[PDB]
């Protein structure tokens, strides 16, 4: 759900379950490329 | 040696130094880090230009590596310290500048989202006939207009060019009775010697050149080396080195030796009324200046006048 928890993971530990491919991963890579720009961190905490 | 200020140096931050700075801290991979690479060395000075991007994907060398790949990682780069960096065009330049508007700015969002992500290249004259393409009308869409021309161009804020690369003058020409008089201000003693000879070539020149005369009269380097009977690289290369310094229009005294530059003046002064016509027609001042005697026809006299970043031409 949201944005954060999706956006601490490596591409390594990502590119491994179905149905995803290459093709996915690189589209993920251009949309969360802008605005967020991050694709990882170890964070904090959540508040929900 | 050490233990005293030498010019060791300061070791400086230019724009890519610092978009460098920037990459190195931000959680690329392993391939994407030689993208982003790839790109910050592509950038100059002048921020915007990103130069080819089929050549950044295809000086990879293939075996993979799409293009949005790294099209992606450019719009990340794209998005660091001084805002809009790099891209492309400007277009893109002023959409990443306008990404960032915090999306509360009445008004503008939209607007200059259409402005300025597509028919922008007809802004440039005026509204006119775009204020009935958006259906936009008065001070709606000159307000965007104002946020636009508000938001400055690429980066040239990083510039570590504190060095404004002074003149420090070499001979004065003290001004006198409507022209110039030389005063020279400011083995070895051979080439001082040499030196205080190309001041005496220019003082020379004063007698070559008339300094009231529109531009400079018409000179060659034989008058120089009919003088003191030196060769012509030697003046040339004096005159290249040092510059003269003169009350007004002081300079280096290499383009001192009316020819061309009366006819530049001529065209200055075209100019001065060649603002009612934007096609402007230094063929037809060419004919002009047949008429005068000059002689021009469509020649690159006249062409100089409709180059220089003339508005003939570029107004067509």
């Amino acid at each position: 759900h949201y944005i954060g928890d999706l956006v601490q993971r490596t591409e390594v530990e990502l590119l491994k379950t179905p149905n995803l491919g290459k093709k996915s991963l690189t589209e993920i890579k251009d949309v969360l490329a802008s605005r967020g720009l991050s694709l990882g961190m170890r964070l904090e905490n959540w508040p929900p | 040696d050490d233990e005293l200020p030498v010019y060791q140096g300061e070791t400086t931050q230019t724009l890519q130094d610092y978009l460098m700075w920037q990459v190195e801290l931000t959680p690329f991979t392993d391939t994407d880090r030689a993208i982003a690479t790839s790109i910050v060395d592509a950038v100059d000075d002048t921020g915007y230009l990103t130069i080819q991007i089929e050549d950044i994907v295809d000086s990879i060398g293939d075996d993979e590596i799409g293009l949005e790949e790294v099209e992606a990682v450019l719009k990340r780069i794209q998005r660091f310290d001084p805002v809009g960096v790099a891209a492309k065009d400007l277009r893109d330049c002023l959409l990443i500048q306008l990404s960032q508007f915090a999306k509360e700015t009445p008004w503008l969002e939209e607007a200059r989202l259409i402005i300025s992500d597509h028919l922008d290249l007809l802004a440039n004259h005026d509204f006119r006939t775009l204020m009935r393409v958006t259906r936009l009308k008065e001070e709606v869409l000159k307000e965007a207009v104002n946020l636009i021309q508000s938001l400055d161009p690429r980066p040239g804020q990083s510039i570590q060019t504190s060095e404004p690369e002074y003149v420090i003058p070499d001979v004065l020409v003290r001004k006198v009775s409507g022209r110039w008089t030389v005063e020279l201000n400011a083995l070895e003693s051979r080439n001082d010697t040499l030196l205080r000879v190309s001041r005496c070539i220019v003082e020379q020149q004063q007698a070559f050149f008339e300094q009231g005369e529109e531009y400079m009269k018409p000179m060659v380097l034989a008058d120089i080396a009919q003088a003191v009977e030196m060769h012509e690289s030697t003046i040339s290369r004096v005159t290249t080195q040092k510059y003269l310094h003169s009350p007004r229009g002081i300079f280096e005294l290499k383009y001192f030796f009316a020819s061309s530059t009366a006819i530049r003046a001529l065209v200055k002064k075209l100019i001065a009324a060649e603002n009612p016509a934007k096609p402007l027609s230094d063929s037809k001042l060419t004919s002009m200046l047949s008429e005068q005697g000059i002689m021009v026809a469509r020649r690159t006299v006249a062409k100089y006048r409709e180059s220089l970043s003339i508005p003939p031409s570029n107004q067509r």
